[PDB]
């Protein structure tokens, strides 16, 4: 079936009694191994879409219905198990804990759904052989450059088989040098086992290697033109 | 206060 | 008259965060805390010492002088010896007993003593707090006795009524005798603070005269010197002119425990007012450390526009400063207030919940005085500004240390 | 590692800067809270200490609590030793209690009769100068008054003095006669108390107010500072509770009275500290604010975010009321060995220190709750604020 | 010659390495000459406006400007360098912003201690060369991000730098205001007789310079660009 069907997710903010219109009237639909690419403006509708997606805000127009079980009746510990398990952030304002080494950082979304410990030390180094990141583990993420801290968070949620991961701005610091050591290993997941994910950007580069190319202006998705 | 030693001297 | 350092540097405490507004407000309550308790608290210390110079040593003898178990006959000739001292001023005599009043079966031990009534008011301040109009009718020979106010809370009488008090009997032999018992009445009664009203009474001279079968014979002599810190030398050499040795005291081994306790909370109050201050001044270590990586993106631009290293150093001296002259200088206004008009503030809570403290029972007072000073609001105001010196200058010297270059500058 | 997710999130969040300075900004609230409890053991330990000096010298001398009759005079073969079974009492001695005056040759002065037992153990038996305890006998009519009961009087050992009963006088249709009658000393005691002008000691067996019997008994309690609480105990038939609140029910009244102005001058350091940790905690959420995102959309909820911040105000309470009561503990008891840090020594009398170890349990208890009051309010800010509208 | 600057070896220890982003300069700086070092988007351009001030320490061999080294002066020293010799022109909008915009000007005169009868004058005709005269009274808050660059450019030329150290003058405001500045920065030249280098990652930002010397990490000596 369809994984998750986006409608009426419009989202609307006031102050002082000004509508406040930024979606209105979405039919968006994320499907089990179809990939999307949100090419629109740098102010318009991006990320207050991503932040109703895994209910970090509420909509207060309508219900948004993902694999049976909205989020309009549920209390504030019931959204905590499906943020954690099928869903996923990747931010690109550096949102690293400078506090906290790479160890436990990776670990962090594992210690919060009761896991033992002796999975701890067998899952959070996984997704650092390929990346070529395991043997810069015993550090800190305050004094490192910004061009070696920037893929720690890149496979920082993807620890419980994530079902959809948020992906926003994957190069908004680092160079297309190094870029092109990751753009490549991170869709292979789909074929194996079985996931999903998107990307969202406003440079008119990195969706060209796509299934499905679709644009955003302000809330309208009604054809495909330039 | 609460501190009395009250000793004369002659 | 303005200077780059305070006055310049004035517009940056003007900030806008968050949960900042409640900063402001808690790092001012805090700091007052140790001035207002203080002020108040000084000036209550300073009350008791008024009050003692008037209802306590205004009223006792100052020296006194007895023999060795002899009735003293030649007091006339020990009257101008010790009158022409340089140093001692009026002298006056007193037969003390230690007599007790038997009227409505009340139990109380008082003190009776017998002074002239022309010649007390030059050496004390003893009729002066009479509750009467006036107390002219003190005269001899017409049986009257004055006794204190605390007296008659026990003896459940007033002004007017008969009185029936017992006498040490006198004998020239060492035999037992019926113990006398007379009937006198009272000519107005009158409180001195709340402390010697049940512990003192007076007869007149006269009168103790022909109660204890003496002619001219007295058994003390009570002067007053000049100063009160050195009673206990002055009365030494005074009593040196009349035989070879007799009873000399003061009010050092009997009332002078008062004034010793009135300097040691003076060095526990004001020491722990710096513990609370020294607790107050690291808010403004909090909010310093915090406003060097507010304002990292402006310290490396005066660095690039020629800032030397004592002009970094200096802006978050008298930056946390500010801070400390809107809590201190608050608690000067609500000290001044609460010292000024402590007579309705401690009365309102004393009739809230009933038990009121500071009974006439034990202490030398009732009621909590308070006289306020101009020279210990200056003492408080360069005392917190010495400690919020303490608290900005360690993070302000690593406000210069940082490197200009490190951040994106 | 840790197997609870509440506490690891704040172990490497308590200073992390590598400095001599930088690591002391995080542990001022610690300071704040120790320097209080030590500031408050040390004093108050003084309080207490002349607080037992004064009731082993007064209350230790006088009889405290006696179980006299209600309607007059007590009966020992209807009430007896066996009888009382109350709690705290240590010991039963036959004794009586009366408001009488003292007559003399020289002066008259005032007292209170004290019908001891010569047969039994009494206090003042080691302060006794060249009396004997068993001269006592009854009907002789000895008497021993104290060292200022004879001083004021002039009264030297073996003279003869008189003691009037007020009180209890006989009524009679002409005059108006006490019930007096003729007693000769033997000697005075010396005890270093106020008890020696208005105590004296006599035998049990008088007929000096009625008839033959006593009027109660006399018990040593543990304590003897908190008989409020045993006035309302189950009594046995025909008594009624005696304390001595009577009469010195003023003079140890206001000792309690200025431990609990003292006490709440000094708890002043405790509250101001308290307002450094709304200051610590709450500018630490205004400069996190990334850090507080991040873990709502990990799987956080608001619940388990709001006791991040719980600890991170309690163990700074925690560590300083522990070490606040180690440190006061260590200050009062080593204080008169050395040479004294309050400067001259004001008394030069042997000045005592009494640390009672059920109220440093009050203090700490106490100054670990202040330190809660103050975290409920910045864990709240950090709770109820929204995951996409605070920075992102 | 004003400032022959040679061994600008930088050897920073980012993350116990040392980078080699600035390796040997032998740059030549002249009187009233325009050069622009065209460099890369991310190998050595701020590390090289950073240096020439004096921020950070030259830690190979010394800038010697105007026959006094960098190495050899003290901090305070230093200090009086960048005050009076210098300006500094970034592309970050570092402006205070507790001040109005007639103090931020005015803020190199106030920290030189100089007569208060030439703080005022002066800072109001830096305003009006470039034509900020009619909010001078106002707030680097309110104002565009196009309009707030200029008051930090009137901000450097106060009391006449010898060279003007410029780190991406445009990026904050548009091409058609920055073409208005630059004969203000032309004829500044030939009234105090000052210099200045402007820096751009571009190609077409740097065409009315006079050298047009490039920079390949470090080796900013090559003229082929
Ligand atoms: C004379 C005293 C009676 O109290 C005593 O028992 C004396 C023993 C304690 C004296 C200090 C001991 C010093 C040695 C300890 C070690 C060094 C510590 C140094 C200080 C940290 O009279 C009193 O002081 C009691 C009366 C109360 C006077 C002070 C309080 C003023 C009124 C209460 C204000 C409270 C305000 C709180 C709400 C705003
Ligand atoms: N609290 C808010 N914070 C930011 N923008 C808001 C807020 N409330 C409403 N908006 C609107 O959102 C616009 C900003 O764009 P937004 O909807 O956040 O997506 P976006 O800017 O494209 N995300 P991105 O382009 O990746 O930075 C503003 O111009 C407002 O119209
Ligand atoms: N303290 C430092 N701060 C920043 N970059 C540093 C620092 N130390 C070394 N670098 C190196 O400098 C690089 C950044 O580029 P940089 O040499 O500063 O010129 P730039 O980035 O091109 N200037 P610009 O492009 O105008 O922002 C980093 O990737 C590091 O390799
Ligand atoms: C004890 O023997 C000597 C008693 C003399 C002092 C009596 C008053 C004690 C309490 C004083 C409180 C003063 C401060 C009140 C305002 C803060
Ligand atoms: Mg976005
Ligand atoms: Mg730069």
């Amino acid at each position: 079936k369809i994984l998750l069907q986006c409608d009426n997710l419009c989202k609307r903010y006031q102050e002082g009694s000004v509508q406040t219109d930024v979606l209105h009237n979405v039919s968006f639909s994320v499907g089990e191994g179809e990939m999307m690419a949100i090419v629109g403006s740098s102010g318009s509708g991006k990320s207050t879409l991503l932040h109703l997606l895994g209910g970090l805000d509420t909509p207060t127009s309508g219900d948004v219905i993902f694999n049976g079980q909205p989020m309009s009746k549920l209390s504030s510990a019931a959204k905590a198990e499906l943020r954690n398990q099928k869903l996923g952030f990747i931010y690109q304002f550096h949102h690293l804990l400078p506090d906290f080494t790479a160890l436990e950082n990776v670990a962090m979304p594992l210690l919060i759904g009761k896991k033992k410990p002796a999975e701890i030390n067998s899952r959070a180094l996984e997704m650092l052989k390929a990346v070529g990141l395991d043997h810069r583990a015993n550090h800190r993420p305050s004094e490192l450059s910004g061009g070696e801290r920037q893929r720690v968070a890149i496979a920082r949620a993807l620890v419980n088989n994530p079902r959809l991961v948020l992906a926003d701005e994957p190069t908004g610091n680092l160079d297309a040098r190094n870029a092109d050591s990751i753009f490549q290993l991170l869709g292979e997941l789909n074929r194996l086992q079985g996931t999903a994910f998107l990307v969202v950007t406003h440079d008119l580069q990195l969706a060209k290697r796509m299934s499905r190319q679709l644009e955003m202006r302000d809330g309208r998705l009604t054809a495909e033109l330039s | 206060c609460s501190s009395n030693a009250k000793i004369d001297q002659l | 008259p303005l200077s780059l350092l305070i006055g310049l540097r004035f517009s940056r405490g003007r900030r806008r965060g968050g949960m900042v507004s409640l900063i402001s407000v808690i790092s001012t309550i805090g700091i007052a805390l140790g001035v207002a308790v203080l002020i108040v608290g000084l000036s209550a210390m300073n009350g008791f010492e008024r009050e003692l110079n008037n209802r306590i040593l205004a009223v006792v003898p100052h020296g006194e002088i007895e023999a060795v178990d002899q009735p003293w006959t030649n007091w006339q000739e020990a009257l101008d010896h010790v009158q022409k001292v340089p140093g001692i001023a009026a002298a006056a005599p007193y037969i003390n007993f230690t007599g007790l009043v038997e009227s409505g079966a009340n139990l109380r031990a008082i003190q009776v003593k017998g002074v002239n009534p022309q010649q007390e008011q030059r050496l004390s301040a003893l009729p002066s707090f009479v509750q009467g109009d006036a107390w002219r009718n003190f005269k001899a020979g017409e049986q009257q006795i004055i006794i204190g106010k605390g007296v008659a809370d026990a003896l459940k009488v007033k002004q007017g009524d008969w009185v029936s008090i017992m006498i040490p009997n006198s004998n020239p032999e060492h035999k037992l005798m019926q113990p006398k018992r007379v009937r006198l009445h009272v000519a107005g009664i009158l409180q001195l603070s709340g402390q010697l009203d049940h512990s003192f009474a007076m007869i007149p001279l006269a009168d103790a005269q022909q109660y204890l079968d003496m002619g001219s014979s007295v058994s003390g002599i009570a002067l007053k010197m000049t100063d009160v810190f050195n009673a206990n030398k002055l009365v030494r050499d005074a009593g040196e002119v009349t035989n070879s040795y007799v009873y000399i005291k003061s009010w050092i081994g009997t009332y002078g425990y008062m004034y010793r306790d009135i300097q040691m909370i003076r060095a526990i109050m004001y020491l722990a007012m710096v513990l609370v201050i020294g607790v107050a001044c690291f808010n403004i270590v909090s909010t310093l450390v915090m406003a060097v990586k507010d304002k990292s993106g402006d310290i490396a631009v005066l660095r690039t526009l020629g800032a030397k290293d004592g002009l970094i150093r200096a802006i978050f001296v008298w930056y946390g400063l500010l801070a400390g002259l809107f809590g201190s200088l608050c608690g000067v206004i609500i000290g001044v207030v609460v010292s000024l008009q402590l007579t309705p503030i401690i009365e309102w809570i004393e009739k809230l919940i009933g038990h009121q403290f500071l009974s006439s029972d034990i202490y030398f007072i009732d009621f909590l005085p308070s006289e306020l000073h101009w020279l210990d609001v200056f003492y408080v105001l360069v005392t917190a500004l010495l400690l919020s010196l303490l608290a900005s200058w360690y993070p302000a010297r690593r406000a210069s240390n940082i490197d200009p270059a490190r951040v994106l500058s | 590692y840790q197997p609870v997710a509440l506490f690891i999130g704040l172990r490497y969040m308590r200073g992390r800067a590598a400095d001599r300075f930088g690591r002391f900004v995080s542990w001022l609230s610690t300071i704040g809270i120790t320097l209080g409890v030590m500031a408050l053991v040390t004093v108050l330990s003084v309080m207490n200490g002349f607080e037992r000096e004064l009731q082993n010298n007064i209350l230790g001398l006088m009889p405290q609590a006696i179980l006299s009759s209600e309607h007059g005079s007590l009966n020992p073969q209807q009430l007896p030793e066996t009888a009382v079974k109350l709690d705290g009492v240590n010991r039963v001695a036959p004794i009586t209690t009366g408001d009488v005056v003292l007559q003399s040759a020289r002066s008259v002065a005032v007292g209170v009769m004290l019908g001891i037992d010569p047969a039994q153990k009494d206090p003042l038996t080691p302060y006794l100068v060249n009396v004997k305890q068993t001269d006592l006998e009854p009907g002789k009519y000895n008497v021993i008054l104290g060292e200022q009961l004879a001083s004021q009087l002039g009264v030297n050992r073996g003279d003869q003095i008189r003691v009037m009963v007020p009180s209890a006088s006989q009524f009679t249709p002409m005059g108006r006669i006490p019930s007096q009658r003729l007693f000769n000393v033997i000697g005075t005691f010396a005890a270093n108390s106020e008890v020696d002008g208005y105590e004296m000691l006599v035998n049990i067996e008088d007929a000096s107010r009625l008839m033959g019997n006593i009027t109660g008994w006399r018990l040593w309690l543990d304590e003897p500072l908190k008989v409020d609480s045993l006035s309302q105990q189950k009594l046995p038939e025909g008594s009624k509770w005696q304390d001595w609140r009577d009469r010195k029910g003023e003079l140890f009244q206001a000792v309690r009275m200025e431990k609990n102005m003292m006490g709440l001058l000094l708890s002043l350091i405790v509250a101001v500290a308290a307002f450094n940790i709304i200051t610590s905690l709450g500018l630490m959420v205004m400069e996190k604010q990334g850090e507080v995102a991040i873990l709502q959309t990990q799987g956080l909820t608001p619940r388990q975010i709001m006791m991040v911040f719980m600890v991170q105000g309690a163990s700074a309470g925690i560590i300083g009321a522990i070490l606040g009561a180690a440190l006061g503990a260590l200050l009062a008891s080593q204080l008169n060995n050395l040479m004294p840090i309050i400067g001259v020594l004001l008394d030069g009398a042997a000045l005592p220190v009494a640390i009672e170890p059920l109220q440093v349990i009050v203090i700490a208890l106490v100054a670990m709750a202040i330190a809660l009051l103050s975290t409920l309010y910045p864990s709240w800010r950090a709770a109820a604020t929204q995951p996409a509208e605070a920075l992102r």
